[PDB]
């Protein structure tokens, strides 16, 4: 069915690297260029108030389509990679419901200015306190946090393509039916990361990387606040919220 | 409840 799914030589993981990074490209969203020239385009004073004013309903309809939009360019580079579309629609649906969220945060990073600590929202950078209205600050506190130890990495474009193919394709996802084609995958694309990192003199970031479980610590937090603001608000999610992130963050 | 992931895999 696909090369990927059984042992792979040098020269075939060399494939799978400008595979992954070209996928990567026709799917980022934003280039880097774009988003490293508007790091001085910040939210005024006056604009961050604007924000701060408005109804806890509107910010979360606001970032929820915000999220929607950004998954759905994760789900292109999905489909985009290399043994993805072999996998069966079962697993297909199980690794993009676990891993699409991880991908946006990792994603993100580029998206985060280090030296101001504020993000790329809405076509200018804002700090933390842009988000005050949500009504989860522990939350915001931890994707800019998160975001910040991504951003000491220096992450390449070619190293952020090769480790997002990594966090979705996981062969521990709880659900997977096709768990051994999933494994030799995860493996050849290890590998293909491993490769680059190697042939660049940056296997150093691997010790300096995340935990697999900080990545699940923000989803589940994410899905937490979430089932709190669908109590106080329940039309606003039933009738303002779209499809795909109700089927990925309430299950319909 | 929603199935837009099945249309968006599908769709190409
Ligand atoms: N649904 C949701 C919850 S937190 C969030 N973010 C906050 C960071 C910036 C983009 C939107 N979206």
């Amino acid at each position: 069915e696909n090369l990927y799914f059984q042992g792979a030589s040098l020269t075939e993981i060399e494939h799978l690297v400008q595979s992954v990074c070209k996928s990567y490209r026709e799917t980022c969203q934003l280039r880097l260029e774009d988003l490293l020239r508007q790091r001085s385009n910040i939210f005024s004073r006056e604009e961050v108030t604007g924000y701060q004013r408005k109804s806890m309903w509107e910010m979360w309809e606001r970032c929820a389509h915000h999220l929607t939009e950004a998954i759905q360019y994760v789900v292109e580079f999905a489909k985009r990679l290399s043994g993805f579309m072999e996998l069966c629609q079962n697993d297909q649906i199980v690794l993009l419901k676990a891993g699409a969220m991880e991908v946006v945060l990792v994603r993100m990073c580029r998206a985060y200015n280090a030296d101001n600590r504020t993000v790329f929202f809405e076509g200018k950078y804002g700090g933390m306190e842009l988000f005050r209205a949500l009504g989860c600050s522990e939350l915001i506190s931890s994707i800019f946090d998160f975001s910040h130890s991504l951003s000491a990495l220096h992450f390449s474009e070619d190293e952020i393509a090769l480790y997002t193919a990594l966090v979705l394709i996981n062969a521990h996802r709880p659900g997977l039916q096709e768990k051994r084609k999933v494994e030799q995958l995860q493996y050849n694309l290890e590998l293909a990361f491993h490769h680059h990192l190697c042939k660049t003199h940056r296997q150093s970031i691997l010790a300096k990387l995340p935990p697999k479980g900080k990545l699940r610590s923000l989803c589940s937090q994410h899905v937490e606040r979430l089932q709190i603001f669908q109590h106080l608000h329940p039309i606003v999610v039933q009738a303002a919220f779209p499809p795909l992130y109700k089927e990925l963050f309430s299950g319909g | 409840k929603h199935k837009i992931l099945h249309r968006l895999l599908q769709d190409s």
